[PDB]
C-alpha cells in the first residue's frame, strides 16, 4: 500500500514557513482554528490549504500544503510569530522523509533489562510490560524495605501479603518496590600493547603469543603473562601514590606503586608486597594525624620534615608517616621502591586559653581600667580591641583583671590557671 | 539675555564685565560668568581624555 | 610550588600556527558527549562530558586522574569533539571567501 | 597647609570640633531555597556545621543576634544565620573587615511573605584626622 | 591594587626590568607550565610526583622544559586553542 | 505631577483601552496597605515600609462588566493619597515621620528611589536643520508628532531638500511614515486633495509678492507635473512597502488610512476635514524654504522652548498603559480559552516594582534598551543633598561622547536651570537641576482654549483665504494650526487679560511673534515656568 | 529579651514563637540593651 | 490533558473521550466490545491540522483521508486491543513499527 | 599589535598567515612574565671562572 | 530587476527594464516568457510597471476592456 | 570552470554565476583540500603550520575545568551553557542524519549548528542576532572575553592586580627629606619584605621573629628551606623557632626601605618614583613637598599608591635606576 | 628612548583662525587626509 503512496508534483506540494519556535503547537491550532472560520464566513471561497502540520524535533518552521504560494502567503498574513517571507519549498523527494516518524532513543524494552527512570537516576529494572504499551513494571530500591522497621514506626500502613510480600503506603517484593510507570517517564610478537578495556585496564605490556584471537603480553607491572581478547588492546608506538594504608590494627604500609585494583605498599618492617584494594582497612590521613617521634639527638621530628640517616648511605627525606617505632620517608634522589624507605627514628637525624572571648581591664599600661575583647595571643601577650577605641593592643596577659560576661568581680591572672575555667559570679 | 532688547551689541549685554570680584557681578555678568566655567569645565573634561587616548 | 625535574628556561619565540583537527583528536585524551555537566544526583561528574575529571578537577579535595592533581598544579585538558559536519570559522570567514575567490570551485587549483 | 591643604587644632578637635556619627544597617532574610526548607537564626555550636567564618561568635547570644552595646571589629559576626542543607551551613554575615564600631540597634521583623528579617544598625564615632577632607 | 598600563609605561622608561618581571610573576599570579621542545603545546601530561612526563600530541618522551608564566598566559594561550590558534612555545631561536 | 496623573492620566488610560470585543467603568485607589501571608490586611505607613522593606503602594480597583485587584500602583510620599499628607506636625512625629521630609519619591523593598526627571524634544513643532556638504541634502525640517491624549506614539516627519549650493536641482521630498523612499511634496498634496498647481504654490507661498520662494519651488512643481489625480498619487505613495497586495484592489483605502493617521496624527484623526493637514505641510514647507534662504535662522536644539521636561507623571503613565495593554491581552486570551475574573494582578504590580528597582524604564526586563538610570536611591547625606537630588533632571544623549555644544548651557537656562550646579566629570552639562522658583507644567485640557478661539472669532484653517489676506497671524496650540487671526493684538490682550484674572490656567504658556505674526499656545505638560 | 516600639514592654519571647506584639498589632520587636557592662572614654 | 488515538491519530481532550469519543472510530471500538480510553494513548509527537482529508495527500500518508479534517498524531504509542486488531486485518501501528 | 585596539582580528590574521614571533617586543615579554631586553634585561650576566680565582 | 509573477506563480523570475530615452517599461519573465509594455515616466520604478501589468492583467481577465 | 561572485551575507556565503546558491560546506571542504602545496604557500600559509583545510574547523576542543570556572553559588559559565547547547545540536543532527535525513530539516539543523560555533567563537557578531542566555544577559563568548579594557590582554597581562602594594591619601611633610616619605605604622606592618636568613643579620632577624607580628619591628612569616609558610600568629611557639641560613623571613618594612610612589593618571615617565620608607603613627602618606610637582600632587583628598619591592634585586634596581 | 619621547610628547598635551592645541595634535597624529584649517605660506 506504501509504495503508491509516494509523493509527486501534482499531487504533493508543501511550503516550509519559519515561525518563532516551541509556539509550533499553538500556532498550529490557531491556523486550523482560523481556517475553520474562514470556511464558515466565506462559504463557497475558500482558501486552498490541505492541511497545517509541524515536527517537534523540527522547531521554528511549520509546514502548510497548498497548491500555490499565494494562497499560503495570505492565509498566513497577518498572524504573529511566523516569518512568511522566510519560507522554502519542500522537494518532492524530501516529503517522505519528513513525514517519516523518528525513531524513538528509548530501545525496545524487555523483561529483566536495566533503565534509568527520567526515583530520578535511580537504575530500574523492567518486570512486564502491559499488553497495551503504555505503562511498564519497574523494579527498584525504595536503601532495601525493613519489614522490622516499617513495623515500628508505621504499622497502621504496613500489611503483610506474602512472606515476602509487604505493602506499605500503597507493594514491595524481596525489599524492592515494584512500580508503574509510563513508558515516556523512562598483533606481533614483541610489540607494545596496552588494556583499553576489561579488569586490567590501563595495563602496558609486550605481547609475545597471539591465537586464537587472544594475545597473550608480559606486562612490566607485574611481570607476569595476561591473555586478552585482541579487540581489548590498543598498539601502542614506542588510593593515589605515597598513601598510607592501614593493612590491620597494628600494620601500617606505604604504597610505592598506585594501580586500580592492585596496591605495592612497603610495610613498617620494609617488606614490600602486592595487595588487592579490599586489604586497605581505610587511608590514614597525613595531615590530620597527631604523631610525632624523637631523633637520636632528641630533636622533635613531625610529618614532613626533612632527616638524614646516620648510617648506612645516610639517604635525605621528608618523613610522610611516622609509626610507633618506624619511620617511613620518601627521598627524591632515590628511584627504588618510588624513593620511600622504612628508617628507625633513633638511626635518623633532622637538617586552650581561658582569656580569650572574655573581658578584661588592663592594670598597668597607659590604657589601665579600659574595658577590653580578648581576641586571640601569641604566646605570652594577649591582642585586646578596646570598647572606646577601634584599635588593637598588645598586652601581657597577666597584668590583665578579668571580669564576669555581665559585670561580675575582677580577677588576676591566678584563678583561671589554677581554678577551673568559670566565668565569676555576678 | 532677556533682560536685553534685540540688536544690543553693547559690551554689558555681550559677555563683557566691568566689575571685578571684590565689588562683585550683576546678574546678567554672573550669568555670563558661569557659562564661560561651564565651557572651560567642558573643554578640560573633553580634553583630559582626548589626550589620555593621544598618550596611549 | 613543587620540585620539577624539567629543565627552566624562559621562551624565545612563539609561533601561532593553526591547530589541525588531527592534533586535536591526538592530544584530546577524554571525548564530551554528554551536554549535562554533572551526573545523577549532582554528585560526580558525567563521564565523558562536560566538566569530566579527564580534563580537570571540577571541585577541589578530587586529583584529576589525567595528572593526580587538584585546582593547584593542574593546567587542562581539551577535548574532541566530532562535528560531522563541518563549520565555517567567523574569524576566517573573509579568509575562507578570499581562498574559494582565488582557487577554481572544481579543481581547486 | 600646602596645596589648598589646612591645619585644625588638636584640642578643638579632641574637644568636639567636627566630629562625626557613622550608621551602617545590615539586612538579613531566611529567603526559602526550595518549600518545607528555611533558614534559622542562632548561634552556631560548631556541630555538623562545615563552613565556619573567622568572626567570633562569642558575642552572639542565644537567640543569634547581638544586642546593642556589643563591641564589634573586623570579621565579628553581626547576625547569625545557618541554611540547613540536605546537616546546615553558616550564613552568618560578618562585619566588614575595613570597618569596626559599636552596634547600635537590632530590629526583628516578617517580610512581606512572613519570612524572619533582621536589620541590625552598627553606629561608630569619628573624630578628624589628617586623612579626613574638609 | 592594579599595575596600569601608565604604570607599566614608565616604569619600562625608568628601565626597571627586573621590577617589572618580579611584579608581573611574583607579586601577581604565579604558574609553571611544561612545554615540549617539539610540538611547543602546554597539554603535557607531567606527574611531577611520579616525575613521569609525556605529551600525547607528538611521540615524544623526555622533551619536556619547565617555564615560569602568569596563569593569565595560560588562560589567554588555552582560549587561543580553542580559537584554533596554537601559540607554539619554543626555548630557542629558529 | 503625580497627583494630576493618578487623578486624570489613569482614567483616562482605563477609558481608551476600556472597549473590548470586558468594559471597565471606573478605577479606584484606597490607602496604602500591606497584604500580610496568614494575616489580614492593615494600613501601612511610610515609617512601617521602610523599617519592614515593604513596598509603599496602593491597591487598584477596576469594575469589571459582561471590582477585580489589577495590581498595586506606587504611591509617592506628600501625594493625596498618603497619610502623612492629612497630618499635621504632631501627627507626623507620632508617626516617626520627620515634618522637614519633603517626601517626593517611592518606597520599594525600604529603598527609597527618585525619578529624574527626563529631558526631550517637544512635539508637535517643525525644526529645520542643516546639512553637511557632503550629504547631498541641504535644510531638514522634522517634526515629532505625537497624540497629546492617549495612544501615544511617535511620528517623526522629515522633509528634506536634495541638493547643495549651486547643485541645480531645488528639489524637496517628504519622508512619509512607513514609507522608505522619499515623495515630492507634489504628490502629497495631490493626494490630499489640492490637484492644481496654482493652489499647491499658494498654500506653500503665502506672499506672491516673494518670486524668491516661487523660483526655489519651481524644480518642484516641475517634476510633481506628472501626478494630476488624487488616485495616481495614492498609489504611488502605496508602491513603495509592498507587502503582497494589488494596488487598485484594498490599497488605495489602506493609503488614504495611513495619510490620515500618520500624517501629522496630532492636528487631527478624522477624514472630515484633511485640509489642515495640508496647511500644516504648507507651513513646514515655508519654513524651510525660509530657513534655506537664510533669512530665518536656524533652529536651536538647546532651547528649553522646544524642550519638555518629563517627570514622574508621564514616566509611570507611560508604564501603566504598557502594563494595562499586557494584562488586556492576558485577559483576552483566558476569554479565548475559555470557550464554554482570574485577572493576575502581579503582572502590574511586579513589573511596576522591578521599573522602580533596577531602573530600567522598559515594558519587559528582557528589552536591553530600557534607558536605565531613571530612578535612583535618593541621597540622604544632608539635607540640602536631598533637596538637589529631588529636583535633578536629567538628559537622555549618553554620557559618553565629546560634544561640548550640548553639554553648555543655553542663554534660555536664565531663570529655569541653576547656572553653577552640576556634577564634574562625564555627566557635566547633561544632568541639570532647576532654580528654585522653577516648576514643570502638569498639563490640562486645550478644548476649551480652542472654543474661545473659535468662538471670539478665528475663522476656520478651511476658510483661510492668504491671497485675499495678506495680514493675519496664525494661531497655534500645541503645535496645531487651528486657523488665523485678524486681529492679534486684541486676542492676546484678550487672553493675557483672562490668564491673569485665572479663568484660564496659568500654566498655559501663549507667546506672539510680531516678526513673523504667529501666535503660539502650549499647555502640554513637562514644560519649564518661573513666577514674574 | 525584646521590646515594642511603639509599647515598649517586655516580651522575653522564646525560639518558634510569634515575632508581632501581644499587646498591639505592630511587629518591629525591638532588643533591649545588652545587660554586659560597657564601658566609654570621652576621648 | 490531551489523547491521541492509536487507531486514526486524532488528538482531543479527554473529556471529549469520555463523553462523545472518538467521531471516526467510535463504531468501530463498539463492535470490539472495548472502551474509547483503551483504544487511546496520553504519548503522542506531532500535529496535524488536517483540512481536506480527501484533497490531502498527508492524510492518505497517514491513513486518515476518510476520516474528518480536525487534529490528528502523526506518531501515537501503543497498541489497540486485539479485538480491534482481529477486527482491522490491515491495521498499521502508527508508532513507527512497520516503517522499516 | 595584539595589546593595541585590535585584538582577535590581528590573532586570526596570524593564524591564517602563521606569523613567527620573535619575541624581541616589550608586549611579548611582558605577556610571558619574563625580562624584557630593556634596559638592565637588554643584556645577561655571566660569571668568570679565571677572575673568580685570583679574587679569592 | 526580481519580482514576482502570476502566470507562473514563481518568485523573483520578473525583470522590469526602463527605457527612459523612449520612455518604455518592458516587464519579462525568465520562466514562462511573458512579456508586457507600459508607457513608463522618468520618474517610474519596477514596481510602478508591474502594478500596471497586474492592472491590465485584471482588466483582461474581467473582459471590461 | 566559471569562477562564480562569492558574496558574504549571513554565516553561509552565497554564490552567483545569474542564479544565486548555497555554496555546500563540504565541497568547499574538498576544494581546500584538494589545494596544493605551492598554491596556499604563495598564498601566504605556512604548510608545516598552517593548511587552508585547517581553517576549515571540524573539531571544536573543549576547554578544561580552569578556562571555564565554576560560580557553585554548580553554577556552571555561560560559556559551558554555550558548549552543553552545541554538544546537543550536534547530538541532534547526528540522530536526524541516522532517523533519515529529509535535506530540509538538515539544512536548518547545520545552520543553527554554525550560528551556535559562532556566537561560542564569537558573540557579537556584525549583522547578526546575538544568542541569549538563559538568564538575563548576553552570552559571554571567548573574543568578547578578549576585547579591550575588560579583556584579559589589557585586564590580565598589560594590567594585573598587585599582591604587595598599598593605596591611600597624601599629605604634605616639609619635615621630610626629598627621598624620604612617610608610611603609616598599619601599612608597614601588612606589607613585608621576604628577607633571607644571612650570618650578617641573623641576631636582628631572630629578634624581629620575636617581637612577632603584632609589634610593628617584627615578622609575620618564617619561609623554611623546604618552602612551606608557617604563620607566627596562629602558632604559639613563634619564640622557640630557630632561624637557619637559607631561609626567608616576611619582615615588616623599615627606615631607608626604598618603595615606589605612583599617582594613577601616570601622564609623564617622573610620575612613579622610589622613595626611603620612614614609618610614622598616622594613617595617611607623607611625601616631600617638592615631589608634589612632579606628581600633580594637591592633596586635596588625593590617593596614591606605594608598592614595596620583594627582592634583592628589585631593592637595587629602584635605588639606582 | 621611545617611552621617553612618547611621554615628553604627551604630558603638554595633558597640561594644555587656525586649529591648535589637542585637536591640532590629533590630527598631525593621524592620516589627516582632510583638513579642518588648512593653511599655506608663501614668501
Ligand atoms: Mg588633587
Ligand atoms: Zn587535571
Ligand atoms: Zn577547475
Ligand atoms: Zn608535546
Ligand atoms: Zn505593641
Ligand atoms: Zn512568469
Amino acid at each position: 500500500p506504501q509504495r503508491f503512496l509516494l509523493p509527486s508534483v501534482d499531487t504533493a506540494t508543501i511550503w516550509g514557513v519559519r515561525c518563532r519556535p516551541g509556539k509550533e503547537k499553538e500556532l498550529i491550532r490557531k491556523l486550523l482554528k482560523k481556517k475553520f472560520n474562514l470556511d464558515r464566513a466565506m462559504g463557497k471561497k475558500k482558501l486552498k490549504i490541505l492541511s497545517i502540520f509541524q515536527r517537534d524535533n523540527y522547531t521554528g518552521r511549520i509546514y502548510i500544503e497548498a497548491p500555490k504560494q499565494s494562497v499560503i502567503e495570505k492565509f498566513c498574513n497577518g498572524v504573529p510569530d511566523i516569518y512568511i517571507s522566510q519560507k522554502l519549498l519542500i522537494p518532492v523527494q524530501e516529503l517522505p522523509l519528513l513525514l517519516k516518524p523518528n525513531k524513538s532513543d528509548d530501545v525496545a524494552l524487555e523483561e529483566g533489562s536495566y533503565v534509568r527512570i527520567k526515583y530520578k537516576g535511580d537504575l530500574a529494572m523492567v518486570d512486564q510490560i502491559s499488553e497495551n504499551n503504555l505503562e511498564v513494571m519497574l523494579k527498584i530500591v525504595p536503601q532495601l524495605f525493613n519489614p522490622t522497621m516499617a513495623l515500628r514506626l508505621d504499622q497502621a500502613n504496613l500489611y503483610k501479603r506474602d512472606d515476602r510480600h509487604f505493602t506499605y503506603k500503597n507493594d514491595y517484593i524481596d525489599g524492592y518496590l515494584y512500580k508503574s510507570f509510563r513508558i515516556q517517564h523512562v598483533f606481533e610478537p614483541g610489540d607494545h600493547v596496552t588494556v583499553i578495556n576489561g579488569e586490567h585496564q590501563g595495563d602496558a605490556g609486550l605481547v609475545l603469543m597471539v591465537e586464537q584471537g587472544q594475545v597473550t603480553f608480559m606486562s612490566t607491572q607485574t611481570s607476569r603473562e595476561v591473555t586478552i581478547t585482541a579487540n581489548n588492546l590498543s598498539k601502542s608506538i614506542d588510593y593515589a601514590l605515597h598513601d598510607i594504608v592501614e593493612l590491620s590494627a597494628k600494620n601500617v604500609a606505604c604504597i610505592i606503586q598506585a594501580g586500580h585494583d592492585i596496591f605495592k605498599v612497603i610495610d613498617e618492617t620494609g617488606k614490600v608486597s602486592t595487595i588487592t584494594k579490599g586489604s586497605i582497612l581505610s587511608k590514614i590521613n597525613t595531615a590530620r594525624a597527631r604523631v610525632s617521634s624523637v631523633d637520636a639527638n632528641g630533636n622533635e621530628i613531625k610529618i614532613g620534615d626533612t632527616i638524614v640517616e646516620k648510617v648506612g648511605s645516610r639517604r635525605e627525606g621528608q618523613v610522610l608517616y611516622i609509626q610507633t617505632q618506624q619511620i617511613f620517608v620518601v627521598s627524591k634522589k632515590i628511584v627504588e621502591n618510588a624513593g620511600v624507605f622504612v628508617v628507625n627514628p633513633s638511626n635518623v637525624e633532622a637538617v586552650r586559653e581561658v582569656a580569650l572571648g572574655k573581658t578584661v581591664r588592663i592594670r598597668s599600661a597607659g590604657y589601665k581600667g579600659q574595658l577590653g575583647i580578648v581576641k586571640d595571643v601569641n604566646g605570652d601577650k594577649a591582642t585586646v580591641e578596646l570598647h572606646s577605641k577601634n584599635k588593637h593592643i598588645t598586652i601581657d596577659k597577666h597584668k590583665l583583671t578579668y571580669y564576669n560576661r555581665e559585670g561580675g568581680e575582677g580577677i588576676t591572672y591566678d584563678e583561671l590557671v589554677n581554678r577551673r575555667g568559670r566565668v565569676p559570679q555576678a | 539675555l532677556p533682560h536685553f532688547s534685540k540688536d544690543d551689541y553693547s559690551p554689558e549685554s555681550k559677555g563683557f564685565v566691568e566689575n571685578s570680584y571684590l565689588r562683585g557681578l550683576t546678574p546678567q555678568e554672573f550669568f555670563f560668568h558661569a557659562m564661560g566655567g561651564r565651557e572651560g569645565l567642558i573643554d578640560t573634561a573633553v580634553k583630559t581624555a582626548e589626550t589620555g587616548y593621544i598618550q596611549r | 610550588q613543587q620540585y620539577s625535574s624539567a629543565p627552566l628556561r624562559t621562551v624565545k619565540e612563539v609561533q601561532f600556527g593553526l591547530f589541525s583537527p588531527e592534533e586535536v583528536r591526538a592530544i584530546s585524551v577524554a571525548k564530551i558527549r554528554f551536554p549535562e555537566t554533572m551526573d545523577e544526583t549532582q554528585t560526580r561528574a558525567k563521564i565523558g562530558g562536560l566538566n569530566d575529571p579527564r580534563l580537570g578537577s571540577i571541585d577541589r579535595n578530587l586529583k584529576c586522574q589525567t595528572c593526580q592533581e587538584g585546582m593547584n598544579e593542574c593546567p587542562g585538558h581539551f577535548g574532541h569533539i566530532d562535528l560531522a559536519k563541518p563549520v565555517f570559522h567567523v574569524g576566517f570567514i573573509a579568509k575562507i571567501k578570499k581562498v574559494c575567490e582565488c582557487v577554481c570551485m572544481h579543481c581547486g587549483k | 597647609n600646602q596645596e589648598d591643604s589646612m591645619i585644625m587644632n588638636q584640642s578643638s578637635i579632641d574637644r568636639g570640633l567636627f566630629r562625626s556619627l557613622f550608621f551602617r544597617s545590615y539586612m538579613d532574610q531566611e529567603k526559602k531555597y526550595g518549600m518545607s526548607i528555611t533558614e534559622t537564626f542562632e548561634k552556631p555550636q560548631r556541630t555538623n556545621t562545615l563552613r565556619m567564618k573567622h568572626g567570633t561568635y562569642d558575642k552572639l547570644d542565644d537567640d543569634g543576634l547581638i544586642a546593642p552595646g556589643v563591641r564589634v571589629s573586623g570579621e565579628d559576626v553581626i547576625i547569625g544565620k545557618t541554611t540547613p542543607i540536605s546537616s546546615k551551613r553558616d550564613a552568618s554575615t560578618p562585619l566588614r573587615s575595613t570597618e569596626n564600631g559599636i552596634v547600635d540597634q537590632v530590629l526583628v521583623t516578617t517580610n512581606q511573605d512572613g519570612l524572619k528579617f533582621v536589620k541590625v544598625r552598627v553606629r561608630t564615632t569619628k573624630i578628624p584626622q589628617i586623612g579626613d577632607k574638609f | 591594587l592594579r599595575f596600569g598600563e601608565m604604570e607599566r609605561d614608565c616604569m619600562i622608561a625608568h628601565g626597571a626590568a627586573s621590577f617589572l618581571k618580579e611584579r608581573l610573576m611574583e607579586a601577581s599570579d604565579a604558574f609553571r607550565v611544561h612545554i615540549c621542545g617539539i610540538c611547543g603545546l602546554m597539554t603535557v601530561i607531567a606527574k611531577l610526583n611520579h616525575n613521569q612526563f609525556e605529551c600525547k600530541g607528538c611521540d615524544n618522551k623526555i622533551d619536556i622544559y619547565q617555564i615560569h608564566i602568569p596563569y593569565a598566559a595560560k588562560l589567554l594561550f588555552q582560549e587561543l586553542m580553542a580559537m584554533n590558534i596554537t601559540p607554539r612555545l619554543y626555548t630557542d631561536r629558529s | 505631577s503625580f497627583n494630576q496623573f493618578v487623578d486624570y492620566t489613569l482614567q483616562d488610560i482605563i477609558c481608551e483601552d476600556s472597549t473590548l470585543i470586558i468594559s471597565f467603568g471606573k478605577i479606584y485607589v484606597t490607602k496604602p496597605m500591606v497584604n500580610e501571608s496568614d494575616g489580614v490586611t492593615h494600613a501601612l505607613y511610610p515609617q512601617e515600609a521602610r523599617l519592614r522593606n515593604l513596598t509603599y503602594s496602593s491597591g487598584l480597583f477596576v469594575d469589571v462588566k459582561k471590582k477585580v485587584f489589577i495590581g498595586r500602583l506606587p504611591i509617592m510620599l506628600r501625594s493625596k493619597n498618603c497619610y502623612l499628607s492629612e497630618a499635621t506636625e504632631s501627627d507626623l512625629y507620632k508617626l516617626k515621620e520627620c515634618p522637614f521630609d519633603m517626601g517626593g519619591y517611592f518606597i520599594i523593598n525600604g529603598s527609597e528611589k527618585v525619578l529624574i526627571a527626563q529631558e526631550r524634544s517637544a512635539g508637535n513643532i517643525v525644526q529645520v536643520f542643516k546639512k553637511a556638504a557632503p550629504s547631498p541634502i541641504s535644510h531638514v525640517a522634522e517634526i515629532r508628532s505625537a497624540l497629546e491624549k492617549g495612544s501615544r506614539f511617535i511620528s517623526t516627519l522629515q522633509v528634506k531638500l536634495y541638493g547643495r549650493e549651486g547643485s541645480s536641482a531645488r528639489t524637496i521630498k517628504a519622508t512619509l511614515p512607513y514609507i522608505k523612499q522619499d515623495i515630492p511634496i507634489v504628490i502629497i498634496f495631490r493626494a490630499l486633495g489640492i490637484i492644481p498647481d496654482g493652489e499647491i504654490l499658494e498654500h506653500i507661498c503665502y506672499d506672491v509678492n516673494d518670486w524668491q520662494m516661487l523660483e526655489m519651488l519651481k524644480p518642484c512643481v516641475e517634476d510633481g507635473f506628472v501626478i494630476q489625480d488624487r488616485e495616481t498619487a495614492l498609489d504611488f505613495i502605496g508602491r513603495r512597502g509592498t507587502a503582497l497586495g494589488i494596488k487598485k484592489e484594498k490599497r488605495i483605502q489602506y493609503a488614504k488610512d495611513i495619510l490620515q493617521k500618520e500624517f501629522l496624527p496630532h492636528i487631527t484623526q478624522l477624514e472630515g476635514f484633511e485640509s489642515r493637514k495640508a496647511f500644516f505641510l504648507g507651513y513646514m514647507i515655508n519654513r524651510l524654504l525660509l530657513c534655506a534662504l537664510d533669512r530665518k535662522d536656524q533652529d536651536d536644539r538647546d532651547h528649553f522652548g522646544k524642550k519638555r521636561l518629563d517627570l514622574a507623571g508621564p514616566l509611570l503613565a507611560q508604564l501603566f498603559k504598557t502594563l494595562f495593554k499586557k494584562l488586556t491581552k492576558d485577559i483576552f486570551r483566558y476569554m479565548q480559552r475559555t470557550v464554554e475574573l482570574a485577572i493576575n494582578a502581579k503582572t502590574i504590580t511586579s513589573g511596576l516594582k522591578y521599573a522602580l528597582a533596577t531602573g530600567n524604564w522598559g515594558e519587559q526586563k528582557k528589552a536591553m534598551s530600557s534607558r536605565a538610570g531613571v530612578s535612583q536611591v535618593l541621597n540622604r547625606y544632608t539635607y540640602s543633598s536631598t533637596l538637589s537630588h529631588l529636583r535633578r533632571t536629567n538628559t537622555p544623549i549618553g554620557r559618553d561622547g565629546k560634544l561640548a555644544k550640548p553639554r553648555q548651557l543655553h542663554n534660555t537656562h536664565w531663570g529655569l536651570v541653576c547656572p553653577a550646579e552640576t556634577p564634574e566629570g562625564q555627566a557635566c552639562g547633561l544632568v541639570k537641576n532647576l532654580s528654585l522658583m522653577s516648576c514643570i507644567s502638569v498639563g490640562t485640557d486645550p478644548m476649551p482654549i480652542i472654543t474661545f478661539l473659535s468662538e471670539w472669532g478665528m475663522e476656520p484653517l478651511e476658510d483661510y483665504v492668504p491671497h485675499q489676506s495678506p495680514d493675519a497671524t496664525r494661531v497655534f496650540v500645541n503645535g496645531v494650526w487651528h486657523g488665523v487671526h485678524r486681529n492679534p493684538a486684541r486676542l492676546m490682550e484678550t487672553l493675557r487679560t483672562l490668564r491673569r484674572k485665572g479663568d484660564i490656567n496659568p500654566e498655559v504658556s501663549m507667546i506672539r511673534d510680531i516678526r513673523e505674526k504667529e501666535l503660539k499656545i502650549f499647555t502640554d505638560a513637562g514644560r519649564v515656568y518661573r513666577p514674574l | 529579651k525584646y521590646i515594642c516600639a511603639e509599647c515598649s514592654s517586655k516580651l522575653s519571647l522564646s525560639r518558634t514563637d510569634a515575632v508581632r506584639c501581644k499587646d498591639c498589632g505592630h511587629r518591629i520587636l525591638l532588643k533591649a540593651r545588652t545587660k554586659r557592662l560597657v564601658q566609654f572614654e570621652a576621648r | 490533558s490531551e489523547r491521541a488515538c492509536m487507531l486514526c491519530g486524532i488528538v482531543q481532550t479527554t473529556n471529549e473521550f469520555n463523553r462523545d469519543g472518538c467521531p471516526n472510530c467510535q463504531g468501530i471500538f463498539e463492535e470490539a466490545g472495548v472502551s474509547t480510553m483503551e483504544c487511546t494513548s496520553p504519548s503522542f509527537e506531532g500535529l496535524v491540522g488536517m483540512c481536506k482529508p480527501t484533497k490531502s495527500w498527508v492524510a492518505k500518508w497517514l491513513s486518515v483521508d476518510h476520516s474528518i479534517a480536525g487534529m490528528y498524531a502523526i506518531k501515537v504509542d501503543g497498541r489497540l486491543p486485539a479485538e480491534v486488531v482481529e477486527l482491522l486485518p490491515h491495521y498499521k501501528p502508527r508508532d513507527g513499527s512497520q516503517v522499516e | 599589535r595584539c595589546s593595541f585596539e585590535e585584538t582577535v582580528e590581528i590573532l586570526f590574521e596570524a593564524g591564517a598567515s602563521a606569523e613567527l614571533d620573535d619575541c624581541r617586543g616589550v608586549s611579548e615579554n611582558v605577556i610571558l612574565g619574563q625580562m624584557a631586553p630593556i634596559g638592565t634585561g637588554a643584556f645577561d650576566v655571566m660569571i668568570d671562572e679565571e677572575s673568580l680565582v685570583k679574587y679569592m | 530587476t526580481k519580482f514576482n509573477c502570476l502566470f507562473c506563480n514563481h518568485e523573483k523570475s520578473v525583470s522590469c527594464t526602463l527605457d527612459k530615452k523612449n520612455s518604455i517599461g518592458t516587464l519579462s519573465c525568465k520562466i514562462c516568457g511573458q512579456s508586457f509594455q507600459t508607457r513608463i515616466n522618468s520618474l517610474s520604478q519596477p514596481v510602478d510597471v508591474y502594478s500596471d501589468w497586474f492592472d491590465a492583467v485584471e482588466e483582461v481577465n474581467s473582459g471590461r476592456g | 570552470n566559471t569562477q562564480p561572485t562569492i558574496r558574504k551575507d549571513g554565516l553561509k556565503l552565497v554564490g552567483s554565476w545569474p542564479e544565486l546558491r548555497v555554496l555546500s560546506t563540504e565541497e568547499i571542504l574538498n576544494i581546500f583540500k584538494h589545494i596544493s602545496v605551492k598554491d596556499f604557500t604563495s598564498l601566504g600559509f605556512n604548510e608545516v603550520f598552517s593548511r587552508p583545510e585547517w581553517m576549515i574547523l571540524t573539531c571544536l576542543p573543549v576547554p578544561p575545568p580552569p578556562v571555564r570556572p565554576s560560580i557553585s553559588f554548580r553554577g556552571e559559565d555561560d560559556l559551558t551553557f554555550k558548549l552543553a547547547d552545541i554538544l546537543k545540536a550536534n547530538i541532534s543532527l547526528e540522530t536526524l542524519e541516522h532517523n533519515g535525513a529529509p535535506h530540509h530539516a538538515i539544512e536548518e539543523a547545520e545552520s543553527l549548528l554554525q550560528f551556535h560555533v559562532a556566537t561560542y567563537m564569537d558573540n557579537d557578531i556584525a549583522g547578526q542576532p546575538q544568542a541569549l542566555q538563559k538568564s538575563g544577559r548576553p552570552v559571554k563568548s571567548i573574543r568578547a572575553r578578549l576585547k579591550g579594557k575588560e579583556g584579559r590582554i589589557r585586564g590580565n597581562l598589560m594590567g594585573k592586580r598587585v599582591d604587595f602594594s598599598a593605596r591611600t591619601v597624601i599629605s604634605g611633610d616639609p619635615n621630610l627629606e626629598l627621598d624620604q616619605v612617610g608610611v603609616p605604622k598599619s601599612i608597614a606592618k601588612t606589607l613585608t619584605y621576604p628577607e633571607v636568613v644571612t650570618p650578617y643579620n641573623i641576631d636582628r632577624l631572630t629578634q624581629l621573629v620575636r617581637n612577632g607580628p603584632n609589634e610593628h619591628p617584627g615578622a609575620k612569616y618564617v619561609i623554611r628551606d623546604s618552602g612551606d609558610r608557617i604563620d607566627l600568629r596562629y602558632s604559639k611557639r613563634a619564640g622557640d623557632i630557630q632561624l637557619q641560613y637559607g631561609w626567608k623571613v616576611e619582615r615588616h618594612i623599615m627606615d631607608n626601605d626604598p618603595v615606589l610612589f605612583n599617582r594613577q593618571p601616570s601622564l609623564h615617565k617622573m610620575s612613579m618614583m622610589a622613595h626611603r620608607v620612614k614609618v610614622i603613627p598616622y594613617s595617611t602618606f607623607r611625601l616631600n613637598l617638592s615631589v608634589t610637582s612632579p606628581y600633580n600632587a594637591d592633596f586635596d583628598g588625593d590617593e596614591m599608591n606605594l608598592h614595596v619591592p620583594q627582592s634583592e634585586e628589585t631593592r637595587a634596581e629602584l635605588s639606582q635606576l | 628612548v621611545g617611552v621617553l619621547a612618547a611621554q615628553s610628547i604627551g604630558e603638554p598635551a595633558t597640561q594644555m583662525k587656525v586649529t591648535s592645541g589637542v585637536p591640532r595634535l590629533k590630527e598631525i597624529l593621524n592620516v589627516a587626509k582632510n583638513m579642518k584649517t588648512p593653511s599655506l605660506t608663501v614668501y
